[PDB]
RNA sequence: AAAACUUUCAGCAACGGAUCUCUUGGCUCUCGCAUCGAUGAAGAACGCAGCGAAAUGCGAUACGUAAUGUGAAUUG
RNA sequence: AUGUGGAACGGGGUAUUGUAAGCAGCUGCUGAGAUUAAGCCUUUGUUCCCAAGAUUUG
RNA sequence: UGGACCCACUAAUAGGGACUACUGAUGAAG
RNA sequence: GCAGAUCUUGGUGGAAGUAGCAUUCAAAUGAGAACUUUGAAGACUGAAGUGGGGAAAGGUUCCAUGUGAACAGCAGUUGGACAUGGGUUCCAAGGUGAACAGCCUCUAGUUGAUAGAACAAUGUAGAUAAGGGAAGUCGGCAAAAUGCCACUGUCCCUAUCUACUAUCUAGCGAAACCACAGCCUGGGGAACGGGCCAGGCAAAAUCAGCGGG
RNA sequence: ACCAUCUAGUAGCUGGUUC
RNA sequence: GUACGUGAAAUUGCUGAAAGGGAAGCAUUGGAAAUCAG
């Protein structure tokens, strides 16, 4: 389960839980990381990808 | 156990109790499985869990539906429950291994002795379960002896 | 044994009167049940997009027909089943190289 | 004219907790005694044990301290 | 359980609808195009499958 | 018999009594 | 000294396994996945929200980690559940439109209600119907006609179509009631009955309808 | 409306009443 | 074996035996099968 995972890069992002994306091949990875810091330092590697608004 | 087999020479036992499964479909899928071969019964669990056949109902048939899969044991009324099936092959794979714990030969053991008992009611009503398998494998009065003596000489 | 033969589907006389809310998940289930009956294998795996496909026009509206391809490739023997395109979905069954 | 099913009989196993035996309990009777509190009673609450949640014990000295007696424990 | 065998497509026939985009000058390509078995007929078309498993049987 | 004693049709519009069974469906067996 | 008191208390049955109770793909985890999670699609709620906050009330339900049960009326690897620690009434986008209407969205949020398979008798809800237009019914009851004439399946006379219940499957799973039982005709002073008498008769196990009794 | 005592009430009856 | 002394009946399951064409249970007389007894 990564719910919390996701809950923080949401807060990290600050995006909504429908813009968080994450790799598929990653999930060892994104779970590992339970740290703030660590979140941000995946997300600067590309671990996990907001999506851009799409339409208006 | 309940039978005076489960002598040590050939058999092996398992059982279970206070199963979390109802004891009108233990009962019959134990009835059914009785007297079998052991890779026969396993194959046949097989089959129920995969609908390729079906536990015949007999005591408690009320309401069960009519299907064709019921027609190698000659009923007409059959049912698939898989929970109890499930119970009888974890069942079934403890008194395998107790055959290999002891030593007899798997090839040829039969499902000798089956029995669901009920349990004490906590409602559902929990199941007791037992089984057993093993191997297969005047006078002459003065007169009618004096007859007999004559004839004896008759025949001579 | 590994084979791969595109096939062609005719859903449309397999989801004749059946019901608009059950027209896509019937569709899917006939096309695994296709499937086996072609690749004498029970268990498939489905490309993700060849549903994409399935669920181009909705819930209700499916293609009356679809062109498939099926490929026998080990197992980790599966069957991974690909949509494929083409102009016209008319065509008989190719065995591809 | 089988098996299944029902019923009856016996064996075995369940279920249930009767019966028997017991008992630091109750009940009854008799005998003895007179002793609460503004010097804060009866009752209540919160705490106090090494690990206790239980019952009693106790009040920040907190399952007690002082003194006397016994004599060498406490106990999961 | 190997054959005018069976299946999946495809072609033809029969049908329902009413002339598809695009091009050219309302008109012509256009009774076109689409659908056609799901309880329609047929198939020298292409491909595959089957010469099995379990049970019950004096 | 059809319509509000009636008014037509009609061959005629006579007078009266009042769990098991029923209907289908499987089915073991000499 | 018990067979009764719609006896008291406890235990146990038949009834009965009976009545009954909008998602799709792939991947990962896990003994075990239709319910956990991830990726994708389908959608749904839609700024007077299933959004973001507070007051009253609750009190640790917050957070991370851990999971044999029990609880989450299916399931469960998940959980406001269990265990261990840690922790202090306000705001209101776009289009349509007069509009904070309805509809579609924007940001955000949900996929949860046992599920599967079919479609037959019944019923519920909804439509169309040739010809006649109150002949049905105590009757314009209900729709139809708009938002004496006229319309209408009320009827002649019903037919067809759609969803759901329904049936079956996996799981879960009652209670009323119960002296004992359950073929029929006549007779048994009555009350003639289910038992008696005289007959008709009478072959397991069942499934679904009708409820006659 | 409920509660506890008086209460083990009025019972001219209903039911039961043990080898 | 902590669902712990003894473990009854109702009640359930398995095995063995027997019976059964719209009930059964009971009684008298015997037969058959089992099993005793002097």
């Amino acid at each position: 389960n990564l719910r919390t995972q996701k809950r923080l890069a949401a807060s990290v992002l600050k995006c909504g839980k429908r813009k968080v994306w994450m790799d598929p091949n990653e999930i060892s990875e994104i779970s590992n990381a339970n740290s703030r810091q660590n979140v941000r330092k995946l997300i600067k590697d590309g671990l996990v990808i907001r999506k851009p608004n799409l339409m208006h | 156990y309940s039978a005076s087999p489960a002598l040590e020479t050939k058999c092996a036992k398992a059982r279970g109790a206070y199963l979390r499964t109802h004891f009108k479909n233990s009962r019959e899928v134990a009835f059914t499985i009785n007297g079998m071969s052991l890779k026969k019964a396993f194959i046949f669990l097989d089959n129920v869990k995969e609908h390729k056949q079906a536990v015949p109902f007999r005591r408690f048939n009320g309401g069960v539906g009519r299907t064709a899969q019921g027609k190698e044991f000659g009923v007409t009324q059959a049912r698939w429950p898989v929970k109890s099936v499930k119970f009888f092959y974890d069942l079934l794979k403890n008194a395998e291994a107790n055959a290999e714990a002891k030593g007899l030969d798997m090839d040829k053991l039969i499902i000798k002795h089956v029995q669901v008992n009920a349990a004490p009611k906590q409602l559902s009503s929990p199941s007791h379960i037992e089984i057993i398998v093993a191997e297969e494998e005047s006078r002459v009065s003065l007169k009618q002896g004096a007859k007999a003596r004559n004839l004896a000489a008759r025949k001579a | 044994q590994v084979v791969t033969r595109d096939y062609t589907i005719h859903m449309h006389k397999r989801l004749y009167g059946v019901s608009f809310k059950k027209r896509a998940p019937r569709a899917i289930k006939e096309i695994v049940a296709f499937a086996q009956k072609h690749m004498q294998t029970k268990e498939v795996r489905v490309d993700p997009s060849l549903n994409k496909e399935v669920w181009k026009r909705g819930i209700r509206n499916v293609p009356h027909r679809l062109r498939l391809r099926l490929s026998r490739k080990r197992s980790d023997l599966y069957t991974y089943v690909q949509a494929v395109d083409v102009a016209n979905p008319k065509m008989e069954t190719t065995v591809v190289e």
